[PDB]
DNA sequence: TTTTTTTTTTTTTTTTTTTTTTTTT
DNA sequence: AAAAAAAAAAAAAAAAAAAAAAAAA
């Protein structure tokens, strides 16, 4: 009898071991945390009692109800003692997952209706969380009696009110009916699985209490659900639109041990060196550029003064060079390694603008914010290749954003200031294509204002060398043949995230003094050089460059988790800024 | 197309020792001449070997090809043949006259009335070939999308609410006409084509198709096309090319099974060649050679090895890849630099080029000079 | 009284025109 | 500085999916 099946589910939940009882303790912790849901591994259920799993696969509709009831009873048995005001037991949604490979959407024929089905896809739209009634109460209009606790079926299955206590005298009381979360999603077939000449198929997913908003459109998802049709008061004849009842969702693509690992990694005397050589090992040369990119990755510290003004702590880097150097490769690595990162071109990307835009839906009249690379990359890195080929609107937008960290947009509907706290890493080629010294300082068309934004500007050249060419060709061939001190991508990314979230340093008095004196000397030298050349170098030095040097020192000290930036790191930051002053001054 | 015992067939002629010439001659049999273009398209079809050392250096295994040429030279014919012969191959045009566009978007499909994510054409050819005709007549957004696909091998969509990144690992075979409708060798390639340098920098082979007046070739092509017209009338409806079905079976087997490894490449020869090319190109005011050229040579050597299913790139494969890469790079240069690099590297460019071909070319040049002197 | 066909309304999308904006001589 | 081409706004039309009311028997 169904009671026997529920009893067996209770035994499986209470006594499945692995020693430790996984599901009993999971119920304890979730109910104590208030989650009131669990994730049941299908294979464990099958192993403990294979008949239960087979029943689930053949008749999910009521067997999952039995499992949920059993889980509710077990949770009561494990967490019954509660303080007054919450002792009432809470139903438990039971999500189920399995390692079984998903079945292509094309195999969802009629026969699989009402069976548990696992399919892959890409969610292209998700509806807002809403209210569906699990328990409703109906009151007669004439006799004003009540029929409380009318069980409501899950899924897209409405309900018909009773006709006889007049006739059809009942109305629903909103204030007495219990409802839960609710959401509808559109799942498209993964483009890889779509046959060559063929449209992509679709399906409609229906979420539930805790499955709502577990995914957002664009996620690559694996869905385990109940293939079901709508049940709404009953040339195509007898066709009922079909949908999936979502039960398990898996979205495809820090432990204390790792925290201590990061702590010891930072404590290394040469942590800077190992990080420097651990970003683009495949790319040969450019040690200074790699050090600068590490500094950019770690970033400085954002400061908000008591007056409320904000000093950005994110470094902005620019790289002008011949089209031969591996700089787009460098940007690709940076976007692949930064915790939050996005690669894009000067003119945005493919159907993904650079800066955010705001438009009002003429029908729904909402304020839709189409996010560009900048807003999407908030708190991370935006790698802009071909940074010299922006569009005027985008040029102004980035002009504002790189300094203030905010994009201010005011449309016919509203004014607003989206927060884009992104570190910009820009790549570019000379105006002519190849850097020619004869027209030095004329190889850059950037207006002086923009060049002020970038903390550092690197200049790359390939004008002449034979030994370097031989070494480069042999190194590339060696890399293609093969295909220690290197922090792997995942470990490095997690270390970067931990350092950024945890440690924010500040300068020390002596460091500030040294940087002050050095900056004064740099300003004097730049002014004298500009006077001697009788022209303004299109690569100025401003107090913004002082902020850049301070930020680089802060990043160097943040690598080590040291709260204060010492004199040595300020000297190293000064050297890094000197490797760009080599373009500020030696260029002319 | 999942057959068995045809592995024997493919291997049976794989050991022919001249299969390279057969396959190079078995591409678009309805197009006369343009043997170098056919070789390049064969190498593109068989493809290279994608490799991502660690997980931070993504190197594409594709061989993108760009055929830039004055009109009336059967470039679109080559693109259509590739469409016909290669599985997962899609065709699109720079104009909007193509069924599917280059850029992704989301909308309700006009016939199905259902809201779907129309992925860009490049995505549809995720592991195949994307043929782009009128490559020099695209939109700004089309140019951005092709740039993104060629650079990062993926597309990022944030149109309605779909913040996603779906990968498009396509081989782009493009066709285009020079600025002004005629290719002028006195100007470098990058300046007589309506394409920015970054776009052209991502193509592994540049085929400069030129329509130069030549009585013998003109007569031969006239005979070819007129015979085609005769043979396809409604009433009547130096090796041997492989049949097209067997050619595509061979392509499938090679592209799916054999993965050549370059453990036998002569690093000495390649390094010396690269250094010499750098010195020569910089000695003149010419577009220089860069690392990506060595990358393309590696990919083409791997593809040529794949044609022969060697599983190990051999010296001759490397030499042939160098031949093709140097031919493209030289033809991209201006007129004077063309001869400069031809004479300076004639040894490399003459690999597997028998004496008869060079002698015929020189005799044709001399007789053309005589003709020009006569008729001026 | 009970069904049924209509009525609406409420969203959403699509197409034409106009207007506004961008690029070129 | 002014004209030509392109892009976007905006307004009107169509599909349509579903809930409620009036007329019919
Ligand atoms: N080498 C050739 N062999 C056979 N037929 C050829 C050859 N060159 C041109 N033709 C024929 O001449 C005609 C012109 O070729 P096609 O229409 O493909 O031009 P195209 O190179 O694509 O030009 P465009 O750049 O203007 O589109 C076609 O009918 C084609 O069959
Ligand atoms: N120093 C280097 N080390 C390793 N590979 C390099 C180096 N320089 C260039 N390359 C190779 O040359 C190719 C060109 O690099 P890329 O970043 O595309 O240039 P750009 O940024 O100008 O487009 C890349 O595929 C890269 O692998
Ligand atoms: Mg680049
Ligand atoms: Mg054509
Ligand atoms: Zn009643």
């Amino acid at each position: 009898r169904k009671s026997q099946l529920q009893r067996r589910f209770k035994e499986f939940l209470r006594q499945y071991r692995v020693f430790t009882f996984k599901y009993r303790d999971e119920l304890k912790r979730h109910y104590n945390l208030g989650e009131y849901w669990i994730e049941v591994e299908m294979e464990d259920l099958a192993s403990f009692d294979e008949d239960l799993a087979d029943y689930l696969y053949k008749q999910p509709a009521e067997h999952l109800q039995l499992l949920e009831e059993a889980a509710k009873e077990v949770a009561d048995e494990v967490t019954r003692p509660r303080p007054s005001g919450e002792e009432v037991l809470q139903d438990i949604q039971v999500m189920l997952k399995s390692d079984a490979s998903p079945s292509s959407i094309r195999s969802l024929k009629s026969d699989m209706m009402s069976h548990l089905v696992k399919i892959p896809g890409i969610i292209i739209a998700a509806s807002a969380v809403r209210a569906k009634a699990t328990r409703i109460s109906i009151q007669c209009r004439s006799c004003r009696n009540t029929l409380t606790n009318i069980a409501m079926r899950p899924g897209l299955e409405g309900y018909a009110l009773p006709r006889k206590c007049p006739l059809d005298p009942y109305f629903i009381m909103p204030d007495k009916c219990k409802c839960v979360d609710f959401q509808t999603l559109k799942l498209q077939e993964l483009p890889d699985a779509v046959p060559h000449g063929e449209m992509p198929r679709h399906m409609q997913l229906y979420c539930d209490r805790y499955l709502c908003d577990k995914v957002v459109p664009g996620n690559r998802v694996t869905i385990m659900g109940i293939y079901s049709i709508k049940k709404f008061g009953l040339v195509g004849v007898g066709i009922r639109s079909s949908y999936i009842r979502v039960l398990g969702i898996q979205v495809d693509t820090v432990s204390p041990q790792e925290e201590e690992e990061f702590r010891r990694l930072a404590a290394l005397p040469n942590v800077y060196e190992v990080i420097s050589k651990s970003i683009a090992p495949s790319i040969f040369g450019g040690t200074d550029m790699k050090k600068a990119i590490a500094c950019l990755l770690f970033g400085g510290s954002r400061k908000r003064l008591p007056d409320g003004l904000t000093r950005r702590g994110d470094i902005n880097l620019l790289m002008l060079g011949d089209p031969g150097t591996a700089k787009s490769q460098l940007l690709k690595f940076v976007e692949k390694c930064s915790p939050i990162g996005v690669y894009t071109s000067g003119k945005g990307s493919s159907a993904a603008g650079l800066t955010a835009s705001v438009m009002r839906d003429p029908s729904s009249r909402n304020f839709i914010m189409e996010g560009g690379a900048m807003v999407l990359a908030d708190g991370g890195v935006v790698c802009i290749d071909e940074f010299d080929k922006m569009r005027e609107d985008d040029r102004v937008a980035i002009h504002e954003a790189m300094e203030q960290q905010t994009i201010s947009i005011a449309k016919a509907g509203i004014t607003t200031t989206l927060n884009s706290r992104c570190s910009v890493l820009a790549a570019a080629n000379s105006v002519f294509g190849r850097w020619d010294e004869t027209k030095g300082e004329d190889n850059i068309d950037f207006m002086p204002t923009i060049l002020s934004r970038f903390d550092m500007i690197f200049i790359v050249k390939d004008e002449h060398n034979e030994e370097r060419d031989v070494m480069l060709a042999k190194h590339v061939i060696t890399l293609h043949v093969s295909a220690e001190g290197e922090i792997d991508l995942a470990k490095l990314k997690k270390f970067i995230a931990y350092c950024r979230v945890k440690c924010g340093p500040r300068l020390s008095a002596e460091a500030a003094e040294k940087l002050k004196n050095r900056y004064i000397i740099m300003r004097s030298g730049a002014r004298q050089h500009e006077r001697d050349s009788d022209r303004r170098s299109s690569i100025p030095i401003t107090v913004r460059q002082l902020e850049a040097i301070v930020r680089i020192a802060e990043a160097l000290s943040k690598m080590k988790l040291q709260p204060f930036a010492t004199e040595a790191d300020v000297e190293e930051a000064l050297r890094l800024f000197q490797v760009s002053t080599l373009d500020a001054a030696l260029s002319g | 197309e999942l057959t068995d015992e045809d592995v024997k067939m493919i291997t049976s002629l794989s050991k022919d020792q001249q299969i390279g010439e057969k396959i190079f001659a078995s591409i678009a049999p309805s197009i006369y001449g343009h043997e170098d273009i056919k070789r390049g398209l064969a190498l593109a079809l068989f493809g290279g070997e994608p490799k991502n050392p660690g997980g931070k250096h993504k190197v594409r295994g594709d061989i993108n090809v760009l055929l830039c040429g004055d009109p009336g030279t059967a470039k679109s014919q080559f693109l259509k043949y590739i469409e016909k012969v290669s599985s997962r191959a899609i065709f699109t045009t720079g104009q909007g006259a193509s069924a599917v566009g280059l850029t992704a978007y989301v909308q309700r499909h006009p016939v199905s009335r259902e809201w779907t994510l129309e992925a860009g054409a490049l995505v549809l050819a995720d592991r195949g070939v994307c043929l782009i005709d009128e490559f020099d007549k695209m939109n700004d957004q089309d140019r951005t999308s092709i740039h993104e696909a060629m650079e990062q091998q993926s597309i990022s969509i944030s149109k309605a609410g779909i913040v996603t990144s779906l990968q498009a690992r396509c081989t782009v075979i493009a066709a285009a006409n020079p600025i002004g409708g005629r290719y002028d060798p006195s100007l470098t390639f990058s300046e007589n084509v309506d394409l920015t340098e970054p776009i052209i920098s991502r193509f592994d082979i540049l085929c400069v198709v030129r329509d130069t007046v030549d009585p013998v070739q003109d007569e031969m092509l006239a005979r070819f096309v007129v015979g085609s017209h005769v043979r396809h009338h409604p009433s009547n409806k130096g090796v041997e090319p492989l049949p097209q079905e067997v050619l595509k079976k061979y392509i499938i087997y090679a592209k799916e099974r054999v993965h050549p490894k370059l453990n036998q490449m002569d690093q000495d020869k390649v390094a010396k060649m690269y250094s010499d090319l750098r010195k020569e190109s910089m000695a003149t005011g010419s577009i220089p050679i860069t690392v990506r050229h060595i990358e393309s040579m590696i990919r083409m050597a791997e593809a040529h090895a794949r044609i022969h299913l060697r599983d190990y790139v051999i010296e001759d494969d490397v030499n042939m890849a160098i031949r093709v890469m140097l031919e493209s790079f030289i033809d991209t240069q201006k007129f004077s630099v063309m001869r400069s690099m031809r004479k300076t590297f004639a040894r490399y460019l003459s690999f597997r080029r028998d004496n008869n071909e060079l002698l015929l070319f020189i005799l044709k040049q001399l007789v053309a000079e005589q003709v020009t002197y006569q008729r001026n």
